[PDB]
RNA sequence: GUUUUCAUUAAUCAGGAACGUAAACUAUU
RNA sequence: GAUUAAUAGGGACAGUCG
């Protein structure tokens, strides 16, 4: 593919090596992909979070299954927020970036609100049917977003 | 025209009401004494700063 | 209804544009101060009101905010940010003495009651409380992740460090100051304009919301509304609780001031006037005698409450017939006469 | 059918102001849109707007503004015709904004002046 | 002069909350002669009696 | 060059249409004369 | 009839058309 | 395609005509539906998905349902 | 209404083309 | 190598409506 591995790198393409034998009872997408690529950059102050960037047709082979998949990668793995993204190379890659980074939630509307001076705060809308179990992972979703991007965006159910 | 349409808002029956007025307020058939004890009004404000309060009183 | 005549005067020649901020002194009687929106303040003494005391051309923009601070200072926002000047000096002195850019556009601002400090509503979603002599650039208290800019500010003057604020998420948030976080937030159906305490009552508040509506409210149990006035036209714009506590006014964003009885859920007077072009700053005197107007025509008006009640030392019985009259209206004015005449006014 | 969106975003604007709206619902979006209400809020004749998207604009106006209107065949100016088009455009010279598509960008009178720089008369609010 | 007007107060709370006879009210209803479908009822109530 | 204030009361009275020549008139580097009388009709108190 | 409205050309609604006379006069009054 | 469909519509409505003769609704939606099938069609040219010597008066209608 | 497609095809009318006894009170709101 | 899919278009299908 593109790596030589880092310190991690092999630990994750461990855990998909694993994840074909000694459990289930499912694998679809798990024999046909390699090492790919992983980050490991801070989220909030004290914890981390995983992300794994994919092959652009593997983003639909994993859209195929990602429930209890994130799940098992969440508990066997380190106990931080695991996060599946394409890899890339502007406004539809990021617009790409969202959309892939929000994995089970449909974003709806995008509220670009602007100050009374210059400055100006973007805040993407989530869909209501899904909001439990997003509420936590949300600051996470906004800081991947901004060290992968630069622009600071804030995730928010609509009320 | 001298009847009252309704109940005012506090009251709650027609016998508490119409025998709750009951007695003229006047001069004329109340004592001075009892005249203005019945028409000091509830709020009484003096001149002056009016400040917030500063420490609970009771 | 013969001698409801309530308007008194006007300070000044007024402002060019209109008022959009103005602020009392609460701890002296006669100070008053109004910015423009041109960005021109001025600060006027309402026993002289034939001419100003103290004008300069403040910021850029209109002034948003605007306080007087407790020792004789007074302190104005803009999106230019926040100045401080002395208005009362031996000297007169144009320029400010403090400016504070950083903590991005502010909104509005709130003085405490005894010490130096104050908290500016700024419009990253945050408020900023500076202690005034020993602090440059404060400290930012916000919910963990809010966006929406907080419109209002105001400390509670009975119990210091409860801070109230209202944000165009159509929420009301509180601020405990002494552990520095916020406390509780709710949201309501409509945005607020306006939130105020209660200067007797240590727990009520009152929002002026774009419902057209005053709620009043419990800090301690935002569940139900303790009240709901109800008689507006166009959006509040500000409300204003009397410095005794029982009674409101409120300016709309039609040609109106309503004033209110703190029990009543409807109003008790009505003040409009066809040179009055909108209304945006309504505010008690700490008489609770007259009531002051920043309009839009650039005008503070001086109207009064009690509209029929005449000032002054009156003889005992001249105050015996007015107080015989008040408790008899009291009495019978729910008949059918008496009530179609003393509801009747002019709109 | 105007296909100057932006005429008709301003009639929006100028109805609300008259009717005494505090929002409005600018259905068509674009990008003069937003810089020209950037400007405005930049001279403060409109609060706070926002971009959402299906979009539209809703703006928050503060009651403040008269009028906005936009020059359609957006005529080409220099500096010394700036002044005499300002006096011409505007009841006063201290009383509202010329909007003006430079080679810096859209920009009111002021900061044309101060940026030393001519272009094509857009637009104008007092 | 204060007292209630009881019919108004009746009509007000309506407002908010919102075989001896039956025979003499046939005798009285039959001398209109409009139908008005409670007297039907009615007569179906003397049909019954 | 002043304006009574009976000047600037028919101006006010003036709906706000005439907001632009009221701001033209509250400029503020002209002379304010106060008007003691009643109407604030403006013919009447030039000509008095 | 209106203070507000401009001395250049006809304004209809939000849209001000300037005939290409009047953008020429102004141009002849700068020269 | 939409062409198709509007050409279809058109040899409907001709043949329909033919039978009848008198009346006069027809002719002027006939009138309509060939307007339309012209603009589509001169648009389809200009984009050139189609030959540009290709015409329909109602030979290509007739060999087309032929 | 749809869990339907090509993506500027469009708006306006110079020229032209198809259909054919009466009158008499009057961006929103 | 082929954007928003338009709060402008034209078409298709279904139950219909006059
Ligand atoms: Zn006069």
């Amino acid at each position: 593919s593109r790596q030589n591995p880092s310190d991690l790198e092999r630990a994750i393409a461990g855990a998909l090596y694993d994840l074909e034998t000694n459990t289930a009872d499912l694998k679809a997408a798990l024999r046909p992909l390699q090492f790919v690529s992983a980050r490991e950059i801070e989220v909030g102050h004290g914890k981390k979070a995983i992300v794994i960037f994919v092959p652009v047709p593997a983003l639909q082979g994993f859209h195929r299954v990602q429930q209890r998949l994130t799940r098992e990668l969440e508990k066997k793995f380190s106990d931080r927020h695991v996060l599946i993204l394409a890899a890339r190379r502007l406004t539809a890659v990021h617009d790409a970036i969202l959309t892939d980074l929000v994995y089970p939630v449909e974003i709806v509307g995008k509220r670009l609100r602007t100050k009374e001076d210059g400055s100006k705060v973007l805040k993407v809308i989530l869909d209501e049917k899904e909001r439990g179990g997003v509420d936590y992972r949300l600051d996470t979703y906004s800081e991947v977003y901004r060290r992968l991007t630069g622009r600071n965006v804030t995730f928010e159910f609509p009320q | 025209k001298y009847l009252a349409t309704g109940l005012p808002h506090p009251f709650e029956s027609q016998q508490q009401y119409e025998r709750s007025l009951r007695l003229p307020v006047g001069p004329e058939w109340m004592t001075k004494e009892t005249f203005q004890d019945a028409t000091k009004p509830r709020v009484i404000i003096k001149q002056g700063i009016i400040a917030p309060m500063s420490k609970p009183m009771y | 209804r013969m001698f409801a005549k309530p308007f008194l005067g006007q300070l000044g020649n007024g402002h060019v544009q209109g008022v959009y901020s103005m602020c009392k002194d609460k701890n002296s009687l006669n100070c008053i101060a109004s910015g423009s929106g041109d960005g021109v303040v001025k600060v006027w003494d309402l026993t002289t009101r034939d001419e100003e005391t103290w004008r300069v051309a403040a910021h850029n923009n209109i002034v948003k905010g605007l306080t007087f601070t407790n020792d004789k200072k007074l302190l104005s926002c803009a999106t230019d940010g926040i100045k401080l000047w002395d208005p009362y000096a031996s000297p007169s002195n144009t320029t400010p003495i403090a400016t504070w850019q950083e903590g991005g556009p502010y909104t509005s601002l709130s003085f405490h009651r005894s010490a130096n400090t104050f908290a500016a509503s700024s419009g990253q979603g945050c408020i900023r409380i500076w202690d005034l002599e020993h602090s440059t650039a404060g400290q930012a208290i916000q919910w963990p992740s809010f966006v929406d800019t907080i419109t209002d500010v105001c400390f509670n003057q009975v119990e210091t460090s409860v801070i109230g604020s209202v944000a165009t998420d159509r929420s009301i948030i509180l601020f405990d100051l002494r552990t520095n976080m916020p406390v509780i937030k709710t949201v309501l159906h409509f945005a607020c304009n306006r939130i105020v305490f209660n200067p007797m009552e240590a727990m009520n508040l009152a929002v002026a919301s774009e419902d057209h509506n005053i709620y009043i409210f419990d800090a301690r149990n935002f569940d139900k509304a303790l009240n709901i006035q109800k008689g507006h036209v166009a959006a509040v714009m500000d409300v204003e609780f009397s410095p005794t506590g029982e009674e409101l006014v409120s300016g709309s964003y039609d040609r109106t001031i309503r004033l209110w009885r703190r029990d009543a859920g409807h109003s008790r007077d009505v003040y409009h006037t066809k040179r009055m072009q909108r209304v945006f700053r309504t505010m008690w005197t700490m008489d609770s005698k007259y009531i002051l107007t920043g309009s839009d025509d650039g005008n503070v008006r001086l109207w009064r409450a009690n509209a029929s009640e005449r000032s002054g030392v009156k003889a005992t019985r001249q105050r015996q017939a007015l107080e015989y009259n008040n408790a008899l209206l009291d009495r019978y004015g729910h008949l059918p006469e008496i009530r179609r005449i003393r509801r009747h006014r002019h709109l | 059918v105007r296909t100057s969106v932006l005429h008709d975003a301003l009639n929006s604007i100028n109805n609300a102001e008259k009717m005494g709206k505090r929002q409005v619902m600018i259905r068509p979006s674009s990008k003069v849109i937003v810089k020209f209400l950037q400007v405005m809020q930049r001279h403060g004749y409109i609060g706070e707007f926002e971009e959402v998207d299906n979009g539209k604009i809703v703006v928050q106006l503060n009651g403040r503004l008269n009028k906005c209107g936009v020059i359609s065949p957006r005529y080409n100016v220099r500096l010394a015709e700036l002044e005499k088009w300002v006096t011409k455009l505007l009841p006063a010279r201290q009383f509202g904004y010329v909007i003006l598509t430079t080679s810096a960008g859209i920009m009111d009178h002021e900061e044309a002046r101060r940026k030393h720089v001519a272009g094509k008369i857009i637009g104008f609010f007092y | 002069i204060g007292n209630l007007d009881l019919r108004s107060e009746k009509q007000r709370q309506a407002e908010r909350d919102l075989n001896t006879a039956l025979k003499k009210y046939l005798r009285k209803q039959r001398k209109k002669n409009i139908i008005d479908e409670k007297r039907l009822k009615a007569e179906e109530l003397y049909r019954q009696m | 060059i002043i304006i009574t204030s009976c000047v600037m009361a028919e101006l006010e009275k003036l709906g706000p249409r005439y907001r632009v020549a009221l701001m033209i008139a509250r400029d503020e580097r002209w002379q304010r004369l106060t008007c003691d009388h009643k109407g604030t009709y403006a013919d009447d108190c030039i000509v008095d | 009839r209106p203070v507000d409205l401009p001395a250049v050309g006809r304004m209809r609604g939000a849209e001000l058309r300037i005939s290409a006379k009047e953008a020429a006069a102004i141009a002849r009054e700068v020269r | 395609e939409d062409l198709y469909f509007l050409i279809k519509k058109a040899v409907a409505v001709r043949k329909h005509l033919e039978r009848n003769r008198k009346d006069k609704d027809s002719k002027f939606r006939l009138i309509l539906i060939e307007s339309r099938i012209h603009r589509l069609a001169r648009y389809y040219k200009t984009v050139g998905v189609l030959p540009p010597t290709w015409k329909y008066e109602s030979s290509t209608a007739s060999t087309l349902v032929a």
